[PDB]
């Protein structure tokens, strides 16, 4: 059998996670058997098996009351908390009342099963460490698991209890917005204290930290954000901006036909990738409805335009943090970036001119920087 | 004519997409077969409502998978210039379209009410 590993870093998220490994004097964010950096934490409950991760994800629209995502937005909470029940009227799986506490109920091999969110969350981080075991060629036990800043100590304690049922013996429990500025090495800068300034802006969540780091010690000033303002909603303006183009272009109403608006998503999602390193994105859709071609493009001014209020939003749970925190924007020394949808110039550009032309920390991979902090403070406690 | 190289890069990508296209419509001929053979066939009428529900994981499969086939033909720019690639890109949709319909009307004699 496989020899000791080195210990990992997990980033446990809502919609995906990530493991890295410090390794030859550097983080290796790991990736997954389909060549995957992040993993969704979906799992899924079929006639005859359990998927995990991107095998769960892809059978989403197959078998939508059994694939169980989310669990993040359950782990640690009552099932009277007002999250939960706003939360749960948006999911296609069921959430039941157990004691006080939910659990996710669904049909596992014909039959009807319930499990609590540190379950489903194990899961998850079941196939975290078995994705560091298929790379490494080791056998991997110890691990550093981020949770948000804003958790309490139950939803701290059932992330801890996920680790530990997923067999991992968890070295320690750390802020997300912490674990982004110990990727940058913010804490190793010479001088006085510093204050940071963390925009985690991802596909469903948007999260503002700010940080004072004093003689190593972190210390969480304030957390500001919107629990599910994202990239999907950058994605929502652009289907609109094309239903209405092909209704001006073809007198035709698509928004009724799933697969038609499922292929146009599609599209607008990876158009607005290709618009954060170019200035224009070609979508070329054939027969998207009624045997109609449906070839167009964006620009990035267009699509800056569909999402002004949006982008210009993202600055308000800055100014509140920064309140909370009782620091003037002049007061913060640095800005990291974390989640995909930091990635957007207009985005960069916003929270720059914001902070009166300050170089943003961005060169670590948004998507990564987490799991990446967490796999050096691992490295670290090893 | 005018071809290109570049055009043989594109053909070639449709071609890969052809033959996946090929290995699903295999799976929704069986599903075909099978639905024909319940429907035709001697099975008493509780076993036969059974029978057909049986199929509603391998339907609902094969569509998902002709859907991610359309996704990544929609990865595609073809200029106007590449018209043998655009001929065979509007042939493929077609027969997936064709393919999704024929899903369709198994969806629509199994698992009813
Ligand atoms: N290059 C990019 N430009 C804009 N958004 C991005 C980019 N890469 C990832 N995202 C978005 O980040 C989110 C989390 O993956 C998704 O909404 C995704 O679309």
């Amino acid at each position: 059998s496989m020899s000791k590993g080195p210990a990992v870093g997990i980033d446990l998220g809502t919609t995906y996670s990530c493991v890295g490994v410090f390794q030859h004097g550097k983080v290796e964010i790991i990736a997954n058997d389909q060549g995957n950096r992040t993993t969704p934490s979906y799992v899924a409950f079929t006639d005859t098996e359990r998927l995990i991760g991107d095998a769960a994800k892809n059978q989403v629209a197959m078998n939508p009351t059994n694939t169980v995502f989310d669990a993040k937005r359950l782990i640690g909470r009552r099932f009277d908390d007002a999250v939960v029940q706003s939360d749960m009227k948006h999911w296609p799986f069921m959430v039941v009342n157990d004691a006080g506490r939910p659990k996710v109920q669904v049909e596992y091999k014909g039959e009807t099963k319930s499990f609590y969110p540190e379950e489903v969350s194990s899961m998850v981080l079941t196939k975290m460490k078995e994705i560091a075991e298929a790379y490494l060629g080791k056998t991997v036990t110890n691990a550093v698991v981020t949770v948000p800043a804003y958790f309490n100590d139950s939803q701290r304690q059932a992330t801890k209890d996920a680790g530990t049922i997923a067999g991992l013996n968890v070295l320690r429990i750390i802020n997300e917005p912490t674990a982004a500025a110990i990727a940058y090495g913010l804490d190793k800068k010479v001088g006085a204290e510093r204050n940071v300034l963390i925009f985690d802006l991802g596909g469903g969540t948007f999260d503002v930290s700010i940080l004072t780091i004093e003689d190593g010690i972190f210390e969480v000033k304030s957390t500001a954000g919107d629990t599910h303002l994202g990239g999907e909603d950058f994605d929502n303006r652009m289907v609109n901006h094309f239903i209405a183009e092909f209704k001006r272009k073809h007198k035709k109403d698509i928004s009724e036909n799933k697969r038609a608006v499922r292929r146009l998503r599609t599209a607008c999602e990876r158009a607005k990738r290709t618009l954060s390193s170019s200035t224009q994105a070609s979508i070329e859709i054939d027969s998207l409805y009624e045997g109609i071609d449906f070839y167009t493009s964006i620009t990035r001014a267009r699509f800056e335009e569909l999402n002004a209020d949006l982008f210009r939003g993202t600055l308000d749970p800055v100014e509140k943090a920064l309140r909370d925190a009782k620091l003037d924007k002049s007061q913060i020394h640095d800005i990291v970036l974390v989640g995909g949808s930091t990635r957007i110039p207009k985005i960069q550009k916003l929270l720059q001119d914001f902070f009166n032309g300050k170089e943003l920390n961005k060169s670590i991979n948004p998507d990564e920087a987490v799991a990446y902090g967490a796999a050096v403070q691992a490295a670290i406690l090893s | 004519g005018s071809n290109s190289p570049q055009e043989e890069v594109e053909l070639k990508k449709l071609k890969h997409l052809e033959k996946s296209v090929e290995k699903i419509a295999d799976q929704l001929e069986e599903l075909n077969k099978e639905l024909t053979g319940i429907q035709q066939g001697f099975l008493p009428k509780d076993l036969q409502a059974e029978a057909l529900c049986k199929l509603d994981r391998r339907v609902k499969a094969t569509i998902e998978q002709f859907m991610k086939i359309l996704e990544e033909i929609d990865t595609l720019i073809l200029p106007e210039n590449f018209k043998d690639s655009r001929l065979k890109r509007k042939g493929l949709v077609k027969k997936v379209q064709a393919f999704l319909a024929e899903c369709d009307t198994v969806e629509q004699n199994i698992c009813q009410e």
